């Protein structure tokens, strides 16, 4: 399949569109990705905004210009000649009817399938703050890629220079069965099993462990032995230190 | 006392032994008060027989996280291997 | 989904489920005949006149009795044996699905011969045979014990049933959560 890059560059930039227009819960920013869909590796490393108007009123009246859409993606060419036209991204939680009727604007300009993005100022729960998504029909199908962030060598560096696990694990764990569980309550009382499928599919697949429950107890005791090992070597060292100490010792009380 | 001591060894040696054996062993004059004795030790009697399902052992006051648990048996040993690394740190 | 448009009155409804129908006869793949009930066809039909299978091999299925559907048929469909061949597969599918998590509470999956037997009404002999083709035919996976009497076969074929799963998925939520305050607390605390 195909899997979407999003450099830090792009996510930094959509959040900073959004407090420079004072963007409010009424309106929703939107811009256009830059990069190369051509490979299974669809990378961004370019995003600018555009002068985006919503109406909550009328989800078919949105307000965007195509010429402005045109002119920066030429004018953005002379930087690198591998920036074209991806897609777009846009601002917001949630998914609302006025996104589905402006995925077939820039379809007209684009070769590939179009490439979706949504950025959340918020970032409430979970992780992937930034979701990405493809338009595609046979009715809209939207399928959701794996997002990776990778970066060139100064852009990963130099965010450590501005900045200058087990437990965390366990809790997102217990929650993926809990927001699981709501799913499947709320889509029950909605109908009255295309969707429960899928879900079905995964659940399924000391349980069937048992047969392997044997061999495992017995890989563990080997790696105790290593630790067992390794454990004599930092107990010698105590031992070696403490006798060290009254050498400095011994000489304090000659000297 | 000494009956009462050599019924905890009968437990572990004797896998099954019958009821007339009982009486000459512990020295008892009678079958019926032979039976009696195995009423409150829990001893399952069958005929010409009996047998000891009580080897296992549980309850003993109160125990946990030590001695055989149950449910903690998991947390445990990765509770284990938690302690030495606080005592590095 | 078709909204707008294929535009059909109710005599096309009626040849057009006469080809739906027949298509899960012999069909092993993909459920059985109550997906074409999940579609609105059913209710838009006759009920007799041969259009009733659906609701007939549909309890057929559990209770496996044949003299119902054969009966009520013509001797078509009934002179070629492979229908009433495909007939036990499905019946079957359905219990073997069960052996990992759909409605038993342990969630161990095991098999034996006798256990096996009296819900496909099929002796030891039958039944040994029974699996062994349905796994050829790619619905299903896994291997076959004789010497101990364990089936272990692999879940392939999906199901649209639902509802059974929302209690026995609290399991892995409450005795997880356990750890949470016991296990989970005591390395925050430390």
């Amino acid at each position: 399949h195909e899997k979407v890059t999003i450099a830090p560059l792009v996510l930094l930039s959509a959040l900073d569109h959004y407090e420079r227009t004072q963007t409010k819960e009424n309106k929703r920013c939107v811009g256009v990705i830059l990069g190369d869909a051509n490979s299974s590796t669809i990378r961004v490393t370019n995003s600018f905004a555009l002068p985006f108007e919503e109406d909550e009123k009328n989800s078919d009246v949105w307000f965007l210009d195509h010429n402005y859409i045109e002119n920066m993606n030429e004018m953005c060419k002379k930087i690198n000649a591998k920036e074209k036209l991806i897609g777009w991204y846009h601002s917001g939680p949630k998914l609302r009817a006025s996104d589905l009727k402006i995925n077939e604007l820039f379809k007209k300009y684009t070769q590939n399938n179009p490439l979706l993005l949504i950025v959340d100022v918020k970032q409430q729960g979970v992780g992937l703050p930034t979701d990405a998504y493809v338009a595609i029909e046979q009715e809209k199908t939207f399928l959701h890629l794996p997002c990776t962030i990778e970066a060139e060598e100064a852009e990963e560096i130099g965010v450590e220079h501005l900045l200058r696990i087990r437990l965390t694990n366990q809790l997102k764990s217990l929650k993926g069965l809990q927001s699981k569980l709501k799913d499947v309550v709320e889509y029950l009382d909605k109908v009255i099993h295309t969707i429960l499928g899928k879900l079905q599919d995964v659940f399924n697949l000391n349980n069937l462990q048992k047969a392997l429950t044997v061999k495992t107890n017995d890989e563990l005791m080997v790696i105790y032995i290593s630790n067992l090992v390794r454990s004599i070597i930092a107990f010698d060292d105590l031992i070696e230190n403490k006798i060290q100490n009254k050498k400095i010792q011994e000489q304090r009380v000659k000297d | 006392a000494i009956r009462d001591e050599i019924a905890k060894n009968t437990e572990l040696s004797y896998d099954f032994l019958p009821l007339s054996n009982i009486k000459a062993l512990l020295f008892f004059n009678n079958e019926k008060e032979t039976e009696k004795f195995a009423l409150e030790r829990n001893w399952p009697i069958v005929n010409s027989k009996v047998y000891f399902n009580n080897q296992s052992k549980e309850k003993a006051d109160y125990e946990d996280e030590m001695m055989h648990e149950e449910d903690q048996k998991t947390n445990i040993i990765e509770k284990a291997m938690d302690y030495a690394i606080s005592i590095e740190n | 989904t078709l909204e707008p448009s294929t535009s059909i009155t109710l005599a096309e409804r009626q040849q057009l489920a006469y080809d739906l129908s027949i298509s899960a006869l012999l069909g092993d793949k993909i459920y059985n005949f109550g997906e074409l009930l999940h579609h609105p066809i059913m209710e838009t039909i006759v009920n007799d006149s041969n259009y009733d299978w659906l609701f007939q091999l549909l309890n057929a299925l559990t209770v496996g009795d044949f003299d119902k559907f054969d009966s009520l048929i013509k001797v078509q469909i009934s002179k070629i044996p492979i229908l009433a061949q495909h007939e036990s597969f499905l019946r079957q599918k359905i219990c073997l699905m069960t052996l990992i998590e759909t409605v038993f509470v342990k969630n161990i999956r095991m098999l034996s011969f006798e256990d096996i037997s009296k819900a496909t009404h099929l002796p030891k002999d039958n039944v040994e045979h029974l699996v062994m083709r349905a796994i050829s035919l790619g619905l299903l996976k896994g291997s076959i014990d004789q010497v101990n009497e364990l089936v272990t076969i692999s879940w392939v074929q999906p199901r649209i049933i639902s509802g059974d799963q929302i209690t026995k998925m609290k399991d892995r939520l409450v005795e997880w959560n356990d750890q949470v305050e016991k296990l989970g607390k005591k390395m925050e605390a430390r």
